[PDB]
């Protein structure tokens, strides 16, 4: 199972390579090796930009 | 209260029309926007939907994203990549709307809607920001 929050890419750490894949998909791009059960981020229900905004705020944590 | 507003425009069967969205009352730098903005699918077809630069910066780093998939429905999302040195922090257009008109498109107004469940509009710490939408429309002449 994927254990960590905002890891798009299912390769262990959320650095930028996720912040792409989250950026592609909210455009309607199809992302090769995505994990769409990690983008609800914030768990509200939905995948928006609150979820980039809150993966680019972990990343620079 | 920050708001964000479609514009109006009237255009004849056929031809491409340019609609503008601003955002006014900005205080707060604004480091967050998701708006959906729906249309009739029937009449018009999305041409472009592309940022004012002036006013929304960063655009190369893919601060400004735009989907357009869903048919009717337009959903633009800007994000400040930094959290810091792109923030919308004055009133102005944000992004203009181009459409084509059907050229068998009938005569008379057609709204164009925000949806107010989905509008969110932040700070850089993605904080909420108090906000309203105002609807525009296509009148076809
Ligand atoms: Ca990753
Ligand atoms: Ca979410």
């Amino acid at each position: 199972s994927n254990t960590i929050l905002g890891d798009l890419n299912d390769d262990g750490v959320v650095n930028g390579d996720d912040i792409v894949m989250m950026r592609q998909y909210l455009a309607g791009k199809t992302v090769s090796g995505i994990d769409k059960n990690a983008l609800d981020i914030n768990g509200d229900g939905a995948v928006n930009g609150r979820d980039l905004m809150e993966l680019i705020k972990k990343v620079s944590n | 209260t920050v708001k964000l507003s479609v514009g109006t425009v009237s255009g004849n069967p056929g031809d491409t029309v340019k609609v503008p969205v601003t955002i006014s009352q900005v205080s707060t730098p604004v480091g967050l926007i998701c708006m959906d903005i729906s249309y009739d699918a029937s009449k018009f077809t999305v041409k472009d939907v592309l940022p004012n630069t002036d006013l929304v910066k960063d655009t190369d780093n893919y601060s400004f994203i735009v989907n357009t998939s869903t048919p009717g429905k337009i959903s633009i999302t800007f994000t400040d990549p930094t959290l810091a040195n792109y923030p919308i922090s004055v009133d102005g257009i944000l992004a203009y709307l181009d459409f084509i008109i059907n050229s068998n498109a009938t005569a008379g107004d057609s709204a164009l809607t925000v949806d107010p469940a989905t509008l969110i509009v932040a700070d850089e710490n993605d904080k909420d920001i108090k906000d309203a939408a105002s609807n525009g429309k296509i009148t076809v002449t």
